[PDB]
């Protein structure tokens, strides 16, 4: 019954990706 | 004699041990579930001329359900009332139970 | 004769340790990372192997195993042959209660590790590096990407490693909270995409490992310390340590200690000599010292009168009953309650384990729960050669050595601490009116009307 | 044809036509002096061809000693008769036949 | 008519001590073997030999045994196990392609 | 009160839908990229981690779609989910305090018991419930890996460490601060003057400049 | 090809790349055993039929140890005998009383193999009790009594490997695995009744055959 | 004070049902060395070829040749095998006389008497039945009394 941390809307971001995930983005094996 | 709990519920759930050691195969059961789910006999008869007294029916029970009173006294007329049937068995038990109780509490240490 | 101990800043590895430099590439190379990796390269997967196998590297894991000899197990006679891709996948899973090594590698000096995956895979010429990293270590999981980022940015690992000619990746797989999932078959199914329960060896990872493919599970600290050994020669790694023991060695010293940290340090270092040098002294002054666990919690406490004139290495723990694992060394004053301590890790181990053998899924909450009873001392002294006995029916039975890893302390518990089992016991017997049954029940408990077999 | 030995017990295993000599020699042997006869019975298994085996249990109060005897019959196959040793014996294989 | 058989091991369980010996018994007939007691609802018989079993080391044995009597006898030929080396190194077997099965110990 | 099994709610049902954000996609797309192709299944573990990250807690929901996405049978997912503890299968707080208190934390500077002992007095609960405000859930957990940092406690994804019943409480609030304005979040790491795991009484070792590749045996 | 091999002295002929308890059964040797099935993947979890290979310093488990050209294999030394008892002493701890009331019950080889393997008492007897599970509801056919599971892994192999019915799992983690569809469903095979005969024990029943 | 109090009122509490140590303990007794009913001796069986070989090459505990490495291997067929061929009858028909003296010999030249059923006295034996030092009935009655 508390409110909870749940997602409300379908494109809603309840938590942050972070760091670690961000990274992956930048993440491409040819080199520059 | 067929005991209860406390409460009421007939102590036997239709193992059948007692079944399996009876030396002279004086007891026969039918079991299935109950309307709550419960495993409990729908048969429970013990021919009284077939049995030979030896107690092993009630030694072999996990749950105490099966006794044999110290009632020696029930000579009948036709052997057709020494066909025990769950209902007279059961009524055994309500008549009986506080000796049985007693019986029990004296000698379960030494069982 | 040489004691061991106190060696030179000029002769360590981990120089970042405590953070004096950023953990981009630029401050690496200035430590000798990537300077002559791609000679290394160019000379054959023979001469690394055999480099690491004259410097005496043993997995600092946990089992010390010969490190040159596991690698080399990789390389069967017809490897060339099959097509199938081959795997180094490297355990930066540190969940043993006690050790923070791993987490200072990767949050430090990740550029180590990162060479580390090419050159143990250019040992065992694999052709990919997987690093499963602790879910928890999340911030360190983010650095060690952005180390692998620059890593391919400046052509060090990808389609032409350093110029090489070699093919060789690395990429990153976080768990996602499993103690279980460090070893080193369970690592396999984890990152597989399974529940991390382990395999059973005759199948061998070196054969059929990840994706079935021949695969090879190092630890972090094993893996980052291959480059160096090979800038700097495996002779000059087998100076430091005894003759099976050699190198250097990271030591995490916590517990009852004025100042707990972390340094590395020689291996067959006396355990005297470490703590009140590199740690500011146990609290409380030497002869307020109770007992040590030296490896971690799976290795056996080790009392105080062993404990002094003890050498920390493979060879005189092992010797003494006990072992150096991690050698997360958990200093525990005499103002503590030893056998809480204990309990708390075997209730450790009953949430860790995978629950896949029946040993060890029934045996770790038996002895949990009776590691709880002992705490208060509900119990008759003859339960004390029950539960010795129990734990001996767990090891060598079940399928991983987590089954080890809860019989080893309570071992140790009874067969240091007996004395100390025995006395909550009388206790206990004082108090409620007698010794109580084997199981915790009270000793009126048949008076009081309850289920009470003979004997117990 | 053969002997076995059990715990105490040594069984003595003979063909059904040496029955006279072989109690003979049990009877009024000197170091053999076993002048009861315990017990005659068989035991059937219809798996041989032979159904019946025939015990023999016998005693020597002389040597505190007992001996079994152990022959085999048919269902058209008969054995010697003992009754001319032992009279003890008569109404054991009468009840071994019935 | 009798039957001679070696059982068949239960489904139930993995023993297979009682598959070791041939059974003979006797087929049950179309009526005699149980009807319902009037009285107390047991079931009455009039076959004397439902009860009855034989065990024989051999199958000739038992053969011999039943042309001994007279019997009528059908014999039944063991079902026997097909060999297959079982490995668990299978388990993990590599897919070069599609996994078309996703093993869950 | 962890459970094994699925309870179905309003909050946890399948017929809710889940789909990943027209952004994760292209974190999706980069993890599946780093397995070989057939087994993509070994991403199972990342994805219930960004769905999670997405949604609030690995739901019924978000469980199935990591399914259909990786080709698996949902229940493959659900023995992941189960065996793994860092998902979550039930709704949790804004932040999910977790304090370590296995033997080393239990014994390591000031034992974590103050720590726990703060935490219960100022959140007002008991372990493994949220707050009634709905920001703070709070668990023990086993070892962390920052045992020489002893007594500490995690949040979300960053380790509050080396603290005191003092200094938890203060890190606690500016937290719930946080919700408002990201200028009051605490810093993260230790507290009282160490900077990561450096002996607090100054360096024993690592003095002078570190050596370089000058000292490297002349074959290679 | 053929190996030979010696178990308990006498030599059996396997073909090579065959599990120990296949030759073991090919030598008229009789092996414990809870998890391993003739007919369904090896799994190593029930550790009942841990035997005695020369050079080898722990007992392996027969049932996914290849046969090799040259070993031996002792099956009745005091290594097996302790490794036995210590195994169906684990098998019973948690194990619920609950034979009277179970349908296994004269069937079962937790049973049997504990009459002949097993200790004849029990050293359990913890304040703390037992564990306890609650039930499952996977369709009409199986009646479930889940305290009984002892974790081999029979149902989860049949139904995922030989039905291709892959609801039925494992969730949870060491003491608290369990094995059940996360969320209720209904197994859906028309095969799904053979994991009541695969069951060692009696928490896979069937509902028709209740309690008759 | 006969049968008093009665068994019904014997105090259920006072009874103790017993464990002794070896076999009843917790903590000192693994079963495999108390399954004596596993443990059981086999029937010794010893036929006709049998004894045929054992007078021939004698016994694992006293032999007749020393049987040392080879050709003593095919020796010891050499008894198995004439076991088999001919009984006990045949082989003491054709070596003579003389090995009907060796069977004596091996229990002293003398037939063996059988073993007796006691051991009152240590070894299996008779027992000495005597007369009881006082009669029950002294010499009064046709009775005596044995000890
Ligand atoms: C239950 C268990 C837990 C383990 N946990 C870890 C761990 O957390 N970290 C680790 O490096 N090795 C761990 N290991 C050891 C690994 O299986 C493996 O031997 C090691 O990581 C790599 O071997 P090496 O150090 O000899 O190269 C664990 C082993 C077991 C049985
Ligand atoms: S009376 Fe007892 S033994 Fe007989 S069926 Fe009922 S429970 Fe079983
Ligand atoms: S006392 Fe009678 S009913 Fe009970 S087991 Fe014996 S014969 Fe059967
Ligand atoms: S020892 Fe424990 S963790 Fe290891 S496989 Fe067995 S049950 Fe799982
Ligand atoms: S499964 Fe077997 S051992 Fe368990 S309660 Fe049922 S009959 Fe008894
Ligand atoms: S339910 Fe039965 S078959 Fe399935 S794992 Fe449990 S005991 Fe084994
Ligand atoms: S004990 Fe708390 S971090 Fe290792
Ligand atoms: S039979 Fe091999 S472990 Fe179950």
């Amino acid at each position: 019954r508390p409110s909870f941390a749940i997602a409300r809307s379908p494109n809603e971001q309840v938590f942050p990706a972070g760091a670690f995930y961000e990274s992956i983005l930048r993440w491409n094996p040819n080199p520059v | 004699a067929l005991r209860r709990y406390p409460s009421g519920e007939e102590r036997c759930i239709a193992c059948k041990l007692c079944e399996a050691v009876c030396p002279a195969q004086a007891i026969t059961i039918e079991a299935e579930e109950r309307a709550d789910g419960s495993r409990r006999t729908t048969r429970y008869d013990i021919d009284m001329t077939k049995c030979i007294y030896c107690g092993f029916c009630q030694e072999s029970c996990p749950v105490d359900a099966i006794v044999e009173s110290p009632n020696a006294e029930y000579a009948t007329e036709t052997r057709e009332e020494l066909l025990y049937n769950k209902e007279k068995l059961l009524a055994n038990g309500d008549k009986w139970e506080p000796e049985l109780a007693a019986a029990i509490r004296a000698d379960a240490p030494y069982r | 004769v040489r004691t061991y101990g106190g060696l030179k800043d000029q002769d360590r590895i981990f120089q970042n340790l405590y953070g004096r430099y950023p953990p981009d590439l630029k401050h690496a190379k200035k430590m000798g990372d990537w300077y002559k990796t791609k000679e290394i390269l160019l000379k054959g997967h023979d001469w690394i192997i055999g480099e690491i196998k004259a410097s005496g590297l043993r997995g600092r894991g946990g089992a010390g195993f010969p490190s040159g000899l596991k690698w080399s197990f990789m390389n069967f006679k017809d490897w060339d042959k099959d097509n199938k891709p081959r795997y180094l996948v490297v355990n930066a899973d540190e969940g043993e209660p006690g050790t923070c090594k791993d987490r200072e590698i990767m949050r430090k000096d990740p550029h180590k590790l990162v060479e580390g995956c090419l050159v143990a895979g250019r040992a065992m010429n694999a052709t990919a590096a997987y690093i499963y990293i602790r879910g928890e270590f999340y911030q360190e999981a983010a650095i060690l990407q952005n180390a692998i980022n620059e890593a391919y940015a400046e052509g060090l690992i990808g389609k032409n490693a350093c110029g090489s000619g070699y093919d060789f990746d690395v990429y990153i797989h976080r768990g996602a909270g499993a103690y279980v999932c460090g070893e080193e078959t369970s690592l396999i199914e984890s990152l597989e995409g399974k529940p991390g329960k382990p395999r059973l060896k005759p199948p061998f990872p070196a054969a059929v490992g990840l994706f079935g493919c021949p695969s090879t599970v190092a630890n972090v600290e094993t893996v980052s310390v291959a480059p160096t050994i090979c800038r700097r020669g495996g002779a000059w790694f087998a100076s430091f340590g005894r003759e099976r023991n050699h190198g250097t060695k990271l030591f995490c010293i916590s517990g009852h200690v004025n100042n707990p940290c972390t340094v590395e340090e020689e291996m067959s270092i006396p355990m005297r000599e470490l703590i009140e040098k590199h740690c500011g002294g146990v609290r409380g002054g030497w002869d307020n010292l109770l007992a040590v666990i030296p490896g971690g919690s799976s290795t056996p406490i080790l009392p105080k009168h062993i404990c002094d004139d003890q050498l920390m290495d493979f060879d005189a723990l092992k010797d003494s009953q006990s072992g150096l694992g991690t050698a997360a060394v958990i200093v525990m004053d005499k103002s503590t309650d030893v056998v809480r301590a204990i309990s708390r890790l075997s209730h450790f181990y009953r949430h860790e384990s995978c629950g896949q053998c029946t040993p060890c899924r029934e045996g770790s909450k038996w002895t949990d729960q009776i590691m709880k009873r002992f705490e208060k001392g509900m119990g008759r002294p003859r339960e004390i050669d029950m539960l010795q006995e129990l734990t001996k029916q767990v090891e060598g039975h079940t399928i991983c050595a987590l089954g080890e890893a809860f019989a080893w302390p309570i071992q140790g518990l009874i067969r240091h601490f007996r004395p100390e089992l025995e006395a909550r016991m009388k206790k206990f017997a004082e108090e409620t009116g007698g010794q109580a049954l084997a199981g915790g029940w009270t000793h009126d408990s048949r008076q009081k009307g309850r289920l009470v077999s003979p004997g117990m | 044809q053969q002997f076995s030995v059990w715990k105490d017990e040594l069984t003595i295993y003979i063909c059904p036509t040496g029955v006279i000599p072989v109690f003979s020699f049990l009877k009024y042997n000197t170091n053999a002096e076993f002048t009861q006869v315990s017990d005659i019975t068989a035991v059937d298994f219809p798996t041989r061809e032979m159904r019946f085996e025939i015990v023999y249990n016998l005693l020597s109060v002389r040597h505190n000693a007992r001996i079994r005897v152990k022959t085999y019959a048919d269902e058209v196959t008969p054995v010697p008769s003992i009754t001319s040793l032992y009279m003890g014996a008569n109404w054991y294989e009468r009840e071994v036949y019935d | 008519t009798v039957r001679i058989y070696k059982p068949a091991k239960p489904a139930t369980q993995s023993g297979e001590k009682n598959t070791q010996l041939w059974r003979m018994d006797w087929d049950v007939l179309g009526k005699g073997h149980r009807w319902e007691n009037p009285l107390m609802g047991w079931q009455s018989s009039a076959d004397f030999m439902q009860g009855t079993h034989l065990t024989f080391k051999t199958k000739e044995d038992a053969i011999a045994f039943a042309e001994k009597q007279g019997y009528e006898y059908f014999v039944q030929e063991p079902n026997e196990r097909h060999f297959r080396p079982k490995a668990y190194a299978n388990n993990f077997l590599y897919s070069p392609g599609k996994l078309k099965h996703i093993r869950t110990k | 009160d962890t459970l094994m099994v699925h309870r179905n709610t309003p909050e946890n049902n399948p017929d809710i839908p889940f789909k990943f954000t027209p952004e994760n996609e292209k974190i999706i797309e980069q993890i599946l990229k780093r397995y070989p192709p057939q087994y993509k299944k070994a991403a199972v573990m990342p994805l219930l981690d960004l769905g999670q990250r997405q949604h609030g807690f690995c739901s019924i929901s978000v469980m199935n779609e990591v399914a259909r996405i990786l080709e698996m049978p949902p229940m493959r997912v659900y023995e992941v989910a189960s065996f793994y503890t860092m998902y979550n299968r039930t709704p949790v707080g804004k932040f999910h305090v977790q304090a370590c208190t296995t033997t080393p934390c239990q014994l390591g500077g000031c034992g974590s018991d103050a720590i726990v002992k703060a935490i219960k007095e100022h959140l007002g609960i008991n372990q493994g419930e949220t707050t009634p405000d709905g920001l703070f859930t709070f668990i023990e957990v086993e070892c962390l890996g920052a045992c020489v940092n002893a007594p500490m406690v995690q949040i979300n994804d960053d380790y509050y460490e080396d603290l005191t019943p003092e200094t938890i409480k203060q890190v606690l609030t500016a937290l719930k601060e946080s919700v408002n304005d990201v200028s009051k979040a605490p810093k993260p790491g230790p507290q009282s003057g160490r900077q990561s795991c450096e002996n607090s009484a100054g360096l024993t070792s690592l003095t002078s400049e570190p050596w370089g590749p000058e000292k490297t045996r002349p074959d290679l | 090809a053929e190996v030979e091999l010696t178990i308990d002295g006498k030599k059996v002929s396997i073909e090579a790349g065959s599990a120990l308890i296949q030759a073991c059964e090919k030598a008229g040797v009789v092996v414990p055993r809870y998890c391993y099935h003739e007919k369904l993947a090896i799994a190593g979890n029930c550790r009942m039929c841990l035997v005695e290979v020369e050079r080898s310093p722990k007992p392996v488990a027969s049932c996914a140890w290849p046969v090799q050209a040259g070993m031996v294999v002792k099956t009745n030394s005091p290594l097996t005998h302790k490794a036995r008892e210590g195994v169906m002493e684990f098998l019973l701890a948690n194990h619920p009383l609950d034979c009277p009331i179970c349908d296994q019950g004269g069937e079962c080889d937790l049973q049997d193999q504990s009459m002949r393997y097993g200790a004849d008492r029990g050293r359990f007897h913890e304040i703390g009790g037992k564990r306890a599970v609650e039930d499952k509801n996977i369709g009409p056919l199986i009646k479930t009594s889940m305290n009984r599971c002892i974790h081999c892994t029979r149902c989860v192999r049949f139904m995922n490997d030989i039905a291709g019915a892959p609801e039925l799992g494992s969730t949870g983690r060491g003491n608290d695995l369990q094995i059940g569809t996360y969320l209720e469903k209904n197994l859906d095979s028309e095969l799904s009744g053979n994991v009541i005969d695969l069951c060692p024990v009696g928490a896979l029943t069937s509902k028709p055959y209740a309690f008759r | 004070y006969n049968r008093n109090p009665s068994p019904g009122d014997n105090p259920p509490l006072e009874y103790t049902d017993p464990v002794t140590i070896p076999a009843g303990d917790i903590a000192d007794n693994p079963y495999w060395k108390r399954d004596f009913r596993r443990n059981y001796p086999r029937p010794s069986v010893i036929a006709q070829a049998q004894q045929v070989a054992l007078l021939s090459v004698g016994s694992a505990a006293q032999p007749r040749v020393e049987l040392i490495g080879e050709e003593g291997t095919k020796a010891l067929v050499a008894a198995e095998e004439e076991g088999k061929e001919k009984g006990v009858a045949k082989y003491l028909e054709e070596k003579g006389a003389e090995e009907a003296k060796r069977v004596l010999a091996l229990t002293g030249g003398l037939p063996p008497t059988p073993s007796g059923q006691t051991m009152v006295t240590g070894q299996w034996d008779v027992h000495k039945y005597g007369l009881a030092e006082e009669q029950s009935y002294g010499g009064s009655y046709p009775c005596r009394s044995f000890v």
